[PDB]
């Protein structure tokens, strides 16, 4: 869940 | 999911923050300093390579090797991120300069994308080695 | 391999 939320951030 | 102990999952969140860091630390970092953040990023990569690479021979072999491959994979794509590091140096003070590092940032990225893909080749990997 | 490769790249960096 983290890990699907910082990877957004990359985005 | 049950993030008990799933030692991957949690080196993955760590080698990603480390290239979120560098992401938005590089903006106001001096030359040496890139050098770091990467030995950072190089790190985290370390400590994940190496539990994936334990939990290894308990995986159908099969997914044994679709995931060794996106490991020599992860390999590539971090040695690009150095090269792409050295560039960014010997160009600090140039006009190209701000061009490295985008590509140093682009590097990083792809790093830590083909990172999360090596996540899901070991889940898929574990599911088979249930239906066992 | 890929470990020895992996800290390769690292002793290089570090260098």
């Amino acid at each position: 869940s983290e890990l699907d939320r910082l990877l957004l951030e990359l985005n | 999911l049950d993030r008990t102990d799933d030692l991957v999952y949690l080196n993955v969140m760590e080698l990603v923050r480390a290239v979120l860091e560098l992401k938005n630390e590089l903006s106001q970092l001096p030359p040496e300093g890139y050098v770091v953040v990467v030995k950072n990023v190089g790190l985290t990569l370390r400590k994940l390579i190496g539990s994936v690479d334990d939990l290894l021979p308990s995986l159908p072999s099969s997914s044994r090797t679709e995931i060794e491959g996106t490991q020599k994979l992860l390999n590539k794509d971090l040695a690009e991120l150095i090269n792409k590091m050295r560039l960014a140096q010997q160009n600090a003070v140039t006009s190209l300069s701000e061009e490295a590092k985008r590509q140093m940032l682009t590097a990083s990225h792809t790093l830590a994308v083909d990172a999360k893909n090596l996540l899901d080749a070991v889940d898929q990997a574990k599911v088979l080695a249930n239906l066992a």
